[PDB]
RNA sequence: AGCAGUAGCAAGGAG
RNA sequence: CUCCUGCUUAUGC
C-alpha cells in the first residue's frame, strides 16, 4: 500500500535534476529533513538592499504626469465599414408578404428609380473608376432582371479576389535552382497616423435625435407585481424613450439587418456572389417603413475556420461633397439629383471594397447587447444616490441632477456643459457602440493603462499623496499601443483634456 | 421474456470480429471512459451553428413511421415538411414542430407530468402564495455562507441519496451493506409501495427521487434570516443597494 | 463644441465610472498563422533570465542541461528580472512560516491530502480540459487521450487492472522501464517505438497561441501538457489546495472581500502614536519564466519530511517531470519570392536545414536557442508555463509576505496568482523606502520580480486586486462577460431557461442591478425569437412558421398560455428566474394544446426542463469523407457497447460503475444471476432457460475464441 | 486590390 | 503567363 514502484530510469532522472550543491536526492532529502535557519539571512537581505539603486517617485514635488504623445503625422481616415453621418435613404411602406431581403431589393428597384442612376466613367477621385462603373452597371442590370447572381466577368474577377492567392507548396518537392526563385520572409508591422478631426461631429451627431421613430427591435414588457419590478420597468421605459430615436439606433439597426442578411447569405451560398441590400426598418408617422442605404456584394466566402476575411463591395448613397482627408479609402462618383423638400440637391454614389469575417459577424450582427452596459451604468449611478440618501427619490432625481460633459473648443478651464441625467445615457450608448466597432489590440491596452491613470486621478481627488516607481517605462508602454486606431487617439486626446480640466483644482499634472 | 431478447442482443454483438477485442479486455470503470469519445474540440460556437442550422430548409432529424401516421406531406401553401433523403430517419422543418403542436393528436398525461416535477410545481405554489411590500433603499451586504436551499423534510447529505436510489430501484448490484440502512430501510418499505408499478423510466424515477430528498446547499451571499424558504427569494429580496421585504407569514 | 466622456469622474468615484472603461463588449483578439515566435520568445527569454552559463552534461537526454539554482552571475542590472532561487533562503522562509501557526502544520495538511489521495479513482482525470495525445500527436479531450494511453498499455504488455490512482501512476512508471512500446497509427496499423524515444515523448508539452484574452497588445503562447503528468499535478494541486485552504493570507478558492476587511480593520488597530500605513498595488511580471520547479522539489521535499513513505516519493515526481520538459515549437514558417506569388511552407522539423531563410529577429531568437533544440521540440528545464501549478506559487507569495527581520515597521497583505496587495506600517518616508526595498529584496532573492511600471500606492485603501478596484468605502464588481448570456444553442426549450439561469447566477454572485437583468432578459428573449424564427401572434411577421400559428389561432381559447416557442408573450420576470416557462404556463393552457404538445409519442424527441421541443439537428457532411472515418466507426462501436452495458444494468448512470474484472463477464454472470432469481420465482420453462443458456454458452465460446 | 497586424486569409491542380 | 472543375431558398416585437 505504502510502496511506490521504484523504477530504474526515473531514479536516474530525479538525481540528475537536483540543485547544484547536491549530488543525489538522498543527500538533499536528509539535508531538508535536518534544516534549521540562521541569522545570515538578514545579511544576504541587506546585501541585496545595498546594490539596488531604486527610489520611489512622489507626486507633490515631481508631478511629471505629462500629456501623452499623440502622433503628429497624416490624419487617420474614416475606416468604418459603412457610412454613419453621410447616409441617405429612400423610403417606402413595408409589405408583410414581401419581407425577404431580395424582395426588399426588388421593391426598392421599382421604388428607388435606378434608371436615373447614371454614372460617369471618370470619378471625382479614387483609384479605379472603370471597374466600379462596369460593376455598377452589371449589378444594376442584374437587379433589373430580378435575380441576385453576378455572371462571371473580369470586373468581379478583379474586385472580389478569385485566383489571388499564393501557391502553398509543402516541403516534399521543392526543385531547387541555382540563384533563381530566391525566397525568404519579411514582416513590417502597422503604419502610424495622426489625430482625426472628424470624430467630434459624428459623436455629436450620433447622440442627436433624428421624423422616424423607433429603430431598434426590442421586445414586449412582462407583467409586474407590487414588488420593485415596477421600478425596474420604469427605468427600462424611460431609457427606451431615449434610445429609440437617436442616430446610433439607426446605425445599430443597419448593422443588425444588413450584417444578419450577409451572415445568412454566407451560410447558404458559398462560392456564389449574391447581391444584398443595406437597409433598416423604422416607424414613420406610425406606418412601419423600411429604408435603403446601399448595395453590398458578397465575395464567395468559403469560411473554413473562424477567420477568412471575405470581400464585400459596397456602393453607398450620399448627398454631401466628399473629402480627400476623411473619405480617403472611397472612390467617389457622381449619381445625380434628388428633390429634397424643406430644393433639388445633388446625389453622390460612394464605392469601397472591404472585408468582413466570420468572427466579426457574430459580434457585429448581435450588437443589440450594448444596452446592458449603458443601462448597467446608469442604474449604478441612481442606486448609489438612493443608497446615499435612504429615501425613494428617483423620479425627481432623474430630472434635478446635472452631469458635466462637453467642454468647448476655445477654452477648457472650468467651462463645462451640465446636462440632465436622463439625457446622459444617450452619450453613454454612443461610446458602447464605438467599443464594438474599433475594438483592436490598441483599445485593449489603452483601456488598461487608462484604468491606471483613472486610479491616479482618484488618488488626486482625495489628496492621498500617491507615488510611482518608474514613470519612463510606463509612458513607454502607453505610447506603444497608440498607432492608428481613431478611437484610441481620440480618447487619448480627451484623457489629456481631462488632465487639463482636472489640473485647475488638483495639483499632480502639467499644462 | 426480456432475458431472451438480451441473449439475442449479446449473442448478436459477439458475432462481430473486431468488437470481441473491445469487451472482456477493459474494466468495469472503463465504461465511463467508454462513454466519452467526443472527437469535436469544444463546440465553441453553439448558438452560431444553431442559427446557421435554423436558416436552412430541413435541419431536423425526425422519425418517419410516427409522423407519417397523421402528418401531411405539404401544408396549404408551399410550406415544405418532408424529405426523402437519408437508419430510417427523415429530415424535417420546424414548421412540422409547430404543425404537430397545433394540428396533432393528443394523449392525456397531465398526472404523470404533474407528478415528476413536484419540486418545481412546489416552487410555483410557494411563489404564488407570498406577499411583498415597500422597499427600503439602504446599504446592505454580508459574507458568503453554505446554505441548504430547498424546503425539504428529509435532509440527506448527497451520500444516502445515491445509495438510497441503489437500494430502492435495482438492488441486484446496489452497494455493500453499511450501517446507514435501518430507518432508511423503513423508508425503503415506504418507497417500494410507490415506485413499484409506474410507466416512469428508472432514469426519470432516479431523477425525481433526488429532487425531493436533497437540500441543495450552495456557497452564496446571504443576509438576514437563513431560513431555506426565502432562499429561492434570495435574488429577489435584496441586492447591494436595495432591499424589499414585508412577508408576514 | 468639443465633447469628453471622462468628465463624470470629476464628481464621481472609480466604483461607478469604471465599467465605462472596459471594452468587454466588442470582438476579442484572435491569433493568425504559426505560434513559433512566441515559443522562441518564451524559451529564449527563459534562458536569458537564468543569469548563468553553468552547463551540466546529461546521460539520459542527448542535450545539455543548464542549472537554475545557486549558480548566479550577479549583473549590475538587478532591476531586470532574474530567474535564480536561493534554496536556503526559501527554506528559511518555510521554517519561518511554519513557526507562525501551529507546530505540526505540514504533517496535518499532508495527512489530509494523503487522506484524500487514497480514496480517488482515476476517472477524475477524464473530468478535465484538453490534453496532448502523443499517439497521433494532436490535442484531444481527456477521455480520448486517456483511452489511447490505456489502449497502448493493454496493446503493449498485458492488460490493465488498476482502477486506482497509485496503481496507474505505478503503471506509468512501469512504462518507463519497458524497452519497447507498441501502439496504433493510421486503416489502423500497429507500430512500435523504443525506450529513449518514449522518454522523449512522455515529457512533451504542446504550445499554442492564447486566443481570446482581453487586455494585451502582444499575444502569448499557452501550453497544454500530456497525460502522464496530469495525475501527479492533481496530487500536488490537492496538497497545495489544502495548504491554501488552511492559510489565511490567500484568496484562490473563495471570500476575497471579508479577508481584506479583517486585515485592514485588524492592522489599523496595531498603530503607535506616530506610525502609519501605506498600501501598494503591485503586479508581478514574467511570472511564468521565474518560478523554477527545483524550488518546488526543495519545498515539496520539506513539507513531506514526516508524512509517509508513499507520499514522500509520490510528491517528488511532477517537479522532476517539470525539470526536463520538451516544448512543441508550433509548425514552422512560410517563405515567398520577390513577386509574392509562390509561398513554400517550412515545418518545425527542417528549421535547422532552412536556417538561412529567416529574418533578423527570427535568427536572433534562433541562434540563442540552437544548442538546446531537438528535431521537433525544445528542451526547457526551468520554466513553469500556463496550465500548470497555480495553487503552489501563491504559497511562495505567502512565504514572501510573512518575513520577519527581527523601530516596529513591517508589512502584510494578500496574494493571488500574480497579484499582491501589500500593506506597510512604518514611521517616516525614508524608512518606508527601507521597508519597500526590503520587500523587493526578499522577493528578488526568492525569485519573484515585481514590475516597476504597474505598481503604485496610497495611504488609505485605494488599492487594486483581481480587477475589483476597492475605494475607501465602496466596492466595484467584476465586469462580467457579455457572451455568457447566450451560449446554449441546442434546443427550442433549453435556451431561454438556461439564459434565465445565467441571469440568476450573475445576479447572485455579482451585483447585476434589476433593470440590467430585465434589459438582458428582454434582449436574450429577442435573440431567442430571432434565432428560432418564432414571433408573437399579434405581430405582423409572416414566415413559414407564423402562417400555421396565425391560421390555427382560433382553436386556442386562452391565448396567453401558449409557449414563447409557439408564439406566446412573456410571463417570466426577475422574481421568476428559477421557474421555467412551461411549468409557469401549464396552469392556463388549453387541454387539447397541453395534451398535444407534451405527447411523448412524437417524431422529434423519440428514436433541466421539460422535454417536449427537444429535437436533434443533423450532422455534418465532411465527417465521412476525410481519412478519419474509421474513428467515427470506433465511436459508433463504443456507443453500441455502451448501449449493451446500459441494457444489462438497468441503473448504471446513477452510481459510478467500479470494478476491475471485465465488462462481458459481469454481463454473463448478471444474466445468469437474474436468470436464476427470475427462474425460481418466475419463468419455469425448459426451452427458454435452455435456449438462453445455449446462447450464453455459444456467445462465450465465440468470445473466447 | 482588400481585410488585418508582428502572420495569415483572399478556390484547387498541371506546365 | 496558359489550361481544366460545384448542389445548400435564407422572412426581427
Amino acid at each position: 500500500e505504502l510502496e511506490m514502484y521504484k523504477s530504474k530510469l526515473f531514479i536516474a532522472m530525479r538525481d540528475e535534476s537536483v540543485p547544484l550543491p547536491y549530488i543525489n536526492y538522498e543527500h538533499l532529502r536528509t539535508r531538508c529533513e535536518t534544516f534549521k535557519r540562521n541569522q545570515a539571512e538578514c545579511e544576504a537581505k541587506v546585501a541585496d538592499v545595498a546594490s539596488r539603486l531604486k527610489i520611489k517617485l512622489e507626486h507633490l514635488e515631481e508631478n511629471k504626469l505629462r500629456p501623452l504623445e499623440i502622433p503628429k503625422e497624416k490624419e487617420a481616415p474614416y475606416t468604418h465599414k459603412f457610412l454613419m453621418k453621410d447616409a441617405w435613404f429612400f423610403a417606402k411602406p413595408h409589405d408583410s408578404e414581401r419581407a425577404q431581403p431580395q424582395q426588399i431589393l426588388y421593391d426598392f428597384f421599382e421604388a428607388a428609380n435606378m434608371g436615373f442612376m447614371t454614372t460617369s466613367p471618370k470619378p471625382i477621385f479614387g483609384k479605379q473608376g472603370l471597374m466600379y462603373h462596369s460593376l455598377w452597371g452589371q449589378t444594376k442590370r442584374a437587379i433589373k432582371d430580378k435575380r441576385n447572381e453576378l455572371e462571371p466577368s473580369e470586373q468581379r474577377d478583379f474586385l472580389c479576389g478569385i485566383g489571388r492567392a499564393s501557391k502553398k507548396i509543402q516541403e516534399d518537392k521543392w526543385q531547387e535552382s541555382r540563384e533563381e526563385e530566391f525566397k525568404q520572409e519579411e514582416t513590417k508591422g502597422a503604419a502610424k497616423r495622426g489625430f482625426p478631426t472628424w470624430f467630434n461631429e459624428e459623436w455629436l451627431w450620433a447622440m442627436r435625435d433624428s421624423k422616424i421613430g423607433d429603430w431598434i427591435p426590442m421586445a414586449e414588457m412582462p407583467p409586474c407585481k407590487n414588488e420593485m419590478e415596477d421600478y425596474a420597468k420604469k427605468m427600462c421605459e424611460e431609457l427606451e424613450s431615449k434610445i429609440q430615436g437617436t442616430n446610433c439606433a439607426r446605425e445599430m439597426s443597419k448593422l443588425i439587418h444588413t450584417i444578419g442578411s450577409l451572415h445568412t447569405e454566407c451560410r447558404n451560398f458559398p462560392g456564389k456572389v449574391k447581391i444584398v441590400p443595406i437597409y433598416c426598418r423604422g416607424t414613420l408617422r406610425g406606418e412601419s417603413t423600411d429604408c435603403l442605404f446601399g448595395i453590398a456584394i458578397k465575395g464567395k466566402s468559403h469560411l473554413n475556420k473562424d477567420d477568412g476575411m471575405y470581400t464585400v463591395v459596397t456602393f453607398e448613397f450620399s448627398t454631401e461633397e466628399p473629402n480627400p482627408s476623411k473619405h480617403e479609402k472611397y472612390t467617389v462618383f457622381e449619381a445625380g439629383t434628388v428633390p429634397v423638400e424643406a430644393k433639388e440637391k445633388k446625389l453622390f454614389l460612394y464605392c469601397r471594397t472591404t472585408g468582413m469575417s466570420k468572427l466579426k459577424n457574430d459580434w457585429f450582427s448581435k450588437c443589440r447587447r450594448c444596452l446592458i452596459p449603458t443601462m448597467e451604468t446608469v442604474e449604478q449611478i441612481v442606486l448609489k444616490e438612493c443608497a446615499l440618501k435612504e429615501e425613494n427619490r428617483v423620479s425627481e432625481m432623474l430630472e434635478n441632477k446635472r452631469a458635466w460633459i462637453a467642454h468647448e473648443n476655445g477654452e477648457n478651464l472650468t467651462r463645462l456643459v451640465s446636462t440632465k441625467l436622463k439625457d446622459l445615457c444617450r452619450m453613454l450608448i454612443v461610446t458602447q457602440f464605438y467599443y464594438c466597432i474599433y475594438n483592436d489590440n490598441q483599445l485593449e491596452g489603452f483601456c488598461n493603462e487608462q484604468k491606471k491613470f483613472l486610479m491616479f486621478l482618484q488618488a488626486d481627488k482625495d489628496s492621498k499623496s500617491a507615488f510611482t516607481f518608474n514613470q519612463k517605462g510606463l509612458y513607454e508602454k502607453i505610447e506603444e499601443c497608440i498607432v492608428s486606431n481613431p478611437l484610441c487617439i481620440f480618447l487619448a486626446d480627451r484623457l489629456n483634456k481631462l488632465f487639463l480640466v482636472a489640473k485647475s483644482n488638483g495639483a499632480k499634472y502639467f499644462e | 421474456s426480456l432475458l431472451l431478447t438480451l441473449a439475442k442482443e449479446y449473442a448478436n454483438l459477439t458475432k462481430d470480429k473486431k468488437s470481441c477485442k473491445l469487451l472482456s479486455q477493459g474494466t468495469v470503470s472503463s465504461y465511463t471512459t467508454f462513454k466519452k469519445w467526443t472527437t469535436s474540440r469544444k463546440e465553441k460556437n453553439p448558438s452560431l451553428r444553431m442559427r446557421w442550422a435554423m436558416g436552412s430548409k430541413f435541419p431536423i432529424m425526425a422519425n418517419r413511421e410516427i409522423l407519417e401516421e397523421a402528418g401531411i406531406p405539404e401544408q396549404w401553401e408551399g410550406i415544405d415538411l418532408w424529405s426523402k433523403k437519408d437508419l430510417g430517419m427523415v429530415l424535417a422543418s420546424p414548421a412540422a414542430i409547430t404543425y404537430w403542436n397545433f394540428c396533432g393528436p393528443g394523449v392525456d398525461n397531465s398526472s404523470v407530468i404533474k407528478d415528476v416535477y413536484k419540486a418545481k410545481f412546489m416552487k410555483k405554489e410557494r411563489w404564488r402564495e407570498t406577499l411583498w411590500g415597500p422597499m427600503n433603499f439602504e446599504l446592505v451586504g454580508k459574507q458568503r455562507r453554505v446554505v441548504e436551499t430547498q424546503p425539504v423534510e428529509i435532509k440527506l447529505n448527497q451520500k444516502e441519496i445515491k445509495e438510497l436510489t441503489m437500494w430502492v430501484l435495482f438492488e441486484d448490484e446496489a452497494n455493500l451493506a453499511s450501517k446507514f440502512i435501518q430507518e432508511n430501510f423503513s423508508l425503503v418499505l415506504s418507497l417500494r409501495e410507490l415506485y413499484k408499478g409506474k410507466a416512469v423510466n428508472k432514469d426519470v424515477a432516479a431523477f425525481m427521487i433526488a429532487h425531493q430528498f436533497s437540500p441543495e446547499k450552495r456557497f452564496l451571499p446571504t443576509f438576514g434570516p437563513i431560513r431555506p424558504e426565502r432562499m429561492e427569494l434570495l435574488h429577489c429580496l435584496g441586492g447591494d443597494f436595495w432591499k424589499i421585504e414585508a412577508v408576514t407569514a | 463644441m468639443e465633447i469628453n466622456p471622462y468628465l463624470l469622474m470629476l464628481n464621481n468615484d472609480i466604483t461607478s465610472m469604471i465599467s465605462l472603461t472596459y471594452p468587454y463588449t466588442g470582438a476579442p483578439p484572435m491569433s493568425h498563422g504559426t505560434s513559433t515566435k512566441y515559443s522562441m520568445e518564451t524559451v529564449s527569454r527563459t534562458y536569458s533570465y537564468s543569469r548563468t552559463k553553468k552547463e551540466v552534461p546529461s546521460g539520459i537526454f542527448p542535450i545539455e542541461r543548464r542549472k537554475f539554482c545557486n549558480t548566479i552571475e550577479d549583473k549590475e542590472n538587478l532591476e531586470k528580472p532574474n530567474g535564480n532561487v536561493d534554496i536556503n533562503f526559501m527554506l528559511s522562509l518555510a521554517e519561518m512560516l511554519e513557526e507562525k501557526m501551529g507546530k505540526g502544520f505540514f504533517k496535518f495538511c499532508a495527512n489530509e491530502a494523503e487522506a484524500e489521495i487514497l480514496k480517488m479513482h482515476f476517472s477524475k482525470l477524464t473530468e478535465g480540459r484538453q490534453t496532448y495525445d502523443w499517439t497521433s500527436e494532436r490535442n484531444m479531450p481527456a477521455a480520448t487521450a486517456l483511452q489511447l494511453t490505456v489502449d497502448a498499455i493493454q496493446e503493449t504488455q498485458g492488460t490493465f487492472k488498476g482502477t486506482t490512482m497509485v496503481e496507474y501512476c505505478n503503471k506509468i512508471l512501469e512504462m518507463m522501464d519497458w524497452p519497447e512500446v507498441k501502439f496504433k497509427k493510421v486503416t489502423l496499423m500497429i507500430t512500435k517505438i523504443g525506450r529513449e524515444e518514449f522518454i522523449k515523448r512522455i515529457c512533451t508539452i504542446n504550445t499554442m497561441a492564447k486566443d481570446g484574452e482581453r487586455g494585451k497588445y502582444k499575444r502569448r503562447a499557452i501550453a497544454t501538457p500530456g497525460m502522464g503528468i496530469r495525475p501527479f499535478s492533481k496530487i500536488v494541486e490537492t496538497l497545495a489546495q489544502k495548504i491554501c485552504e488552511r492559510l489565511a493570507e490567500s484568496g484562490l478558492p473563495v471570500e476575497k472581500k471579508a479577508k481584506l476587511k479583517t486585515t485592514v480593520s485588524s492592522t489599523n488597530s496595531k498603530l503607535q502614536e506616530g506610525q502609519f500605513m501605506v498600501n501598494i498595488t503591485g503586479d508581478n511580471s514574467k511570472w511564468n519564466e521565474c518560478q523554477q520547479p527545483e524550488a518546488y522539489l526543495a519545498m515539496l521535499a520539506y513539507i513531506t519530511k514526516d508524512s509517509s513513505n508513499l507520499m514522500k516519493d509520490l510528491c517528488s515526481v511532477a517537479p522532476t517531470l517539470f525539470c526536463n520538459k520538451y516544448v512543441k515549437m508550433g509548425q514552422g514558417f512560410r517563405a515567398k519570392n520577390k513577386r509574392k506569388t509562390k509561398e513554400i511552407v517550412i515545418p518545425a522539423k527542417k528549421m535547422k536545414e532552412r536556417k538561412e531563410l529567416m529574418n533578423a529577429e527570427w535568427r536572433d531568437l534562433f541562434e540563442t536557442i540552437e544548442p538546446y533544440m531537438d528535431g521537433e521540440c525544445c528542451f526547457l528545464g526551468g520554466g513553469m508555463l500556463m496550465g500548470m501549478f497555480n495553487m503552489l506559487s501563491t504559497v511562495f507569495g505567502v512565504m514572501t509576505l510573512n518575513y520577519r527581520e527581527e523601530r516596529n515597521c513591517y508589512w502584510t497583505g494578500l496574494q493571488s496568482s500574480d497579484d499582491f496587495v501589500l500593506f506597510c506600517i512604518s514611521r517616516t518616508w525614508p524608512e518606508m523606502e527601507m521597508t519597500i526595498l526590503k520587500f523587493i529584496a526578499v522577493c528578488k532573492l526568492m525569485g519573484i520580480n515585481m514590475s516597476l511600471e504597474k505598481s503604485y500606492g496610497c495611504l488609505p485603501e485605494l488599492f487594486e486586486f483581481t480587477s475589483m478596484f476597492f475605494s475607501g468605502d465602496f466596492v466595484s464588481n467584476i465586469a462580467l462577460e457579455l457572451p455568457a448570456f447566450t451560449t446554449a444553442g441546442m434546443n427550442e426549450g433549453t435556451d431561454f431557461t438556461a439564459a434565465m439561469s445565467v441571469i440568476r447566477t450573475n445576479m447572485i454572485n455579482n451585483g447585476l442591478s434589476p433593470g440590467t437583468a430585465l434589459m438582458a432578459l428582454r434582449i436574450c428573449l429577442q435573440e431567442f425569437r430571432a434565432t428560432y424564427r418564432v414571433h408573437p401572434y399579434d405581430s405582423g411577421v409572416k414566415n413559414h412558421r407564423m402562417k400555421i400559428i396565425r391560421k390555427f389561432i382560433e382553436t386556442i381559447e386562452n391565448k396567453d398560455g401558449l409557449l414563447i416557442s409557439d408564439g406566446g408573450k412573456l410571463m417570466n420576470n426577475i422574481s421568476s428566474l428559477h421557474i421555467p416557462e412551461e411549468i409557469l404556463k401549464e396552469d392556463l393552457m388549453d387541454p387539447s394544446y397541453r395534451n398535444r404538445v407534451f405527447n411523448p409519442r412524437n417524431p422529434f424527441t423519440q428514436f433541466a426542463v421539460v422535454s417536449t421541443h427537444s429535437f436533434r439537428t443533423r450532422s455534418n457532411r465532411t465527417l465521412l469523407n476525410t481519412d478519419m472515418r474509421a474513428m467515427a466507426l470506433e465511436e459508433k462501436r463504443y456507443q453500441v457497447v455502451c448501449n449493451m452495458y446500459r441494457s444489462v444494468f438497468e441503473s448504471a448512470d446513477v452510481n459510478t460503475p467500479i470494478g476491475s474484472m471485465s465488462m462481458g463477464e459481469a454481463i454473463e454472470a448478471k444474466i445468469l444471476d437474474r436468470a436464476r432469481t427470475q427462474f425460481e420465482n418466475g419463468i419455469i420453462g425448459g426451452e427458454e432457460y435452455s435456449e438462453i443458456k445455449r446462447l450464453i454458452e455459444d456467445a462465450k465460446r465465440q468470445r473466447l475464441s
